């Protein structure tokens, strides 16, 4: 995966918490 | 230039007008865009978009082809006022499958990629073979009448016509699906041919002007009557009605009184010329709420394609009969053919339909070629055939070159 | 100010426009956010894009 794709996935995951 | 307004399609059909960033890459917009279409559907009271198992969300053209995720919206040929579609595309990853032993491997693969014969196709082939069979029988019966005057031809053909028609009639009442209707239509299409020569063969004495009038008359009536009662196969029947009706008038004139063929041929050319101009109007008059629009559109398209085709047959037959390499001012019909070809070539591009524009364009080329062949077979000479061949090969080559270059 | 300041370090031109109007935050479809309500009142969370 590219840096863009990684950040895209990372931003989507950053939205959630326990 | 910083933004463009476009329509985005979403689940089950809601179109929403949006003003998008014209230079950010498309993959940056699809996530928040999905949120927005879902929010509006929620307020509208509809069901939101959802994923199924393994897959991804993409932004595509109305054709379904996805846009390249890394390119800018301005980098792609997307303009203000266009529309796009947000879509879910499932995961294609699956295990590979291998068969080593050659005979089994051939049978397995070859059966998954092609279609075997079935009972449905067997009947359509059977129908096609009988239709072809009867036209061959009428042909030899007709060839006999053209050299003999006995009642045999009409008596023999009449019974065949009645028998084929009786079967087609019984099939049309019983047909349930389009597969059944095609079988019946082929059977009915073939019934018109024997009845036509059966009637034309009845008037005694040598064949000619008086016999011809009945055939084209009954042909025109039967084709029109079949269409009226069936309401399907508009194109094939309509084309027969045109050539039948026009030939009947010419046949009647020649039977009553006619100074020359050129007169009738010129009259037909003139009648077709005005008909080409009137063609779309004729089609327009001859042709839960949404259905009313769809049915009428294809009906008019059907009648117009046959109409333009039938006129083409008449002018090619007429023009090839008008031109001659030995009679009078030889150049007069040649230049007339040129002007006729130019009009068809120029006007053919005005019609907004592939088959109508293509059929009209092709009609002009065959007329030109037929004159060249006429001027080679008759008034034959080594230079003449050599000259015609050069013209005959370069003419279409130049036509293609004008489009290819 | 911080966006324009950061743009200059990247070597990009700062945000600039002409005509009567103003600068504000907008969604991907161009819809502007509410000027008098909290980002917690609006549907904004970590990792969103504006």
């Amino acid at each position: 995966v590219s840096i863009a794709e990684a950040e895209e996935f990372a931003q989507k995951l950053a939205q959630w918490r326990l | 230039p910083q933004a463009v307004v476009v329509g985005v399609m979403a689940g089950e059909g809601v179109q929403i007008g949006v003003l998008l960033d014209a230079n950010a890459p498309v993959s940056v917009m699809t996530d928040p865009l999905l949120k927005v279409v879902n929010s509006r559907l929620r307020e509208l009271g509809e069901a939101p978009l959802e994923a199924t198992g393994r897959g991804r969300w993409a932004l595509c053209l109305v054709d379904g082809a996805p846009l390249r995720a890394t390119q800018s919206l301005t980098e792609q040929d997307v303009y203000d006022g266009d529309r796009l579609w947000i879509r879910f595309i499932a995961d294609t990853e699956r295990r590979s499958q291998v068969i080593e032993h050659i005979s089994t491997a051939v049978a397995s693969d070859l059966s998954k990629r092609f279609a075997r014969i079935d009972p449905i196709v067997a009947v359509q082939v059977g129908a096609s073979m009988v239709a072809t069979g009867v036209v061959l029988a009428t042909g030899v019966l007709g060839w006999w009448r053209w050299h003999h005057n006995t009642w045999l031809t009409t008596i023999y053909t009449a019974v065949i016509g009645v028998l084929v028609l009786a079967v087609a009639m019984l099939l049309l009442m019983r047909a349930k699906t389009d597969a059944d209707r095609r079988v019946a239509d082929i059977m009915l299409m073939s019934a018109i041919m024997p009845v036509t020569v059966a009637a034309a063969a009845a008037p005694p004495g040598p064949v000619g002007s008086p016999q011809a009038v009945l055939g084209f008359g009954v042909l025109t009536v039967a084709a029109a009557l079949a269409l009226r009662f069936t309401g399907r196969r508009l194109g094939i029947y309509t084309t027969i009605v045109i050539i039948g009706a026009l030939t009947m008038l010419a046949a009647l004139a020649r039977m009553v009184a006619a100074t020359s063929a050129v007169t009738l041929l010129s009259s037909l050319l003139l009648i077709c010329v005005v008909a080409y101009h009137a063609a779309p109007a004729l089609s327009r008059r001859l042709a839960s709420s949404v259905r009313d629009v769809l049915l009428q559109a294809e009906r008019a398209r059907s009648f117009l394609s046959g109409l333009l085709t039938g006129l083409g047959v008449m002018v090619v037959v007429c023009m090839t009969s008008l031109c001659d390499p030995h009679t009078g001012q030889r150049w007069l019909p040649l230049i007339l053919a040129g002007f006729t070809s130019g009009f068809l070539l120029l006007r053919g591009r005005s019609y907004v339909d592939r088959w109508q524009s293509i059929t009209l364009a092709g009609t002009a080329v065959i007329i030109a070629a037929a004159v060249c062949v006429r001027y080679a077979l008759e008034l034959s000479s080594p230079l003449a055939v050599s000259i015609v061949a050069a013209i005959l090969v370069l003419l279409p080559a130049a036509g293609m070159a004008a489009a290819a270059h």
